[PDB]
């Protein structure tokens, strides 16, 4: 399962 | 040797998410109203839809953004929603300015990011309604009588928008919203 946190979704913004 | 995948695959998300628009157009029936945009299964794909799409405080009164997993329709009668129910951000004029888009964000983040530990499969979706009596942003859960799952969406999901204890924020079924006596509809659960 993938789960991702807030901070690492704004990160792979950039 | 092969490449390293961390250095050019995009990122998956344990879903594939659809984006709506529901435009209010009175003079159309609301299936007519109702359209996908488009859908996405990465972190990558997520952003460059959010991107270019106008936030939710720039559109016109009476349209709605929804994100669902692919495959259900966000509206009650699809066969994911029909015995389930939402949690509700009532917004007053003002939080359309402070928190509308910074919600609605946080939403689609917990969404695509899978934030509700081991009750991620019963979330269905996200709505956000834009209205000039106030705006609404509701996270869409599969079953109302999943107290368990019910009940830790909520926490998670009051958390997540910073709301202080204080507030109170109400799960009603979609069933309890349809067959409602007046304004208000009875909270199944709160947090």
């Amino acid at each position: 399962k993938k789960r991702y946190s807030r901070l690492q979704l704004l990160l792979f913004r950039r | 040797e092969v490449a390293n995948p961390e250095h050019y695959i995009k990122h998956p998300l344990q879903n594939r998410w659809a984006l709506w628009f529901f435009k209010n157009d009175k003079s159309k029936t609301w299936q007519a109203n109702l359209r996908l945009i488009s859908k996405f299964d990465t972190v990558e794909d997520f952003w460059a839809l959010y991107n270019h799409i106008q936030l939710s405080s720039n559109l016109m009164p009476g349209c709605d953004y929804s994100l669902f997993k692919d495959g259900i329709e966000p509206m009650w009668e699809d066969e994911k929603n029909k015995r389930g129910g939402r949690w509700l951000i009532t917004l007053n004029k003002q939080q359309r300015r402070s928190d509308l888009d910074r919600f609605w964000l946080e939403t689609l983040l917990c969404l695509i990011g899978e934030s509700f530990d081991d009750y991620s499969d019963d979330v269905c979706g996200a709505v956000v309604n834009v209205r000039a009596k106030g705006d609404k942003i509701a996270i869409w859960t599969t079953e109302c009588e999943n107290r368990e799952a019910v009940t830790h969406i909520g926490r998670v999901y009051k958390e997540r928008l910073g709301l202080p204890p204080k507030i109170v924020i109400g799960y009603q079924s979609h069933a309890d919203t349809a067959t409602k006596s007046g304004s208000t509809t009875k909270n199944r659960f709160v947090v």
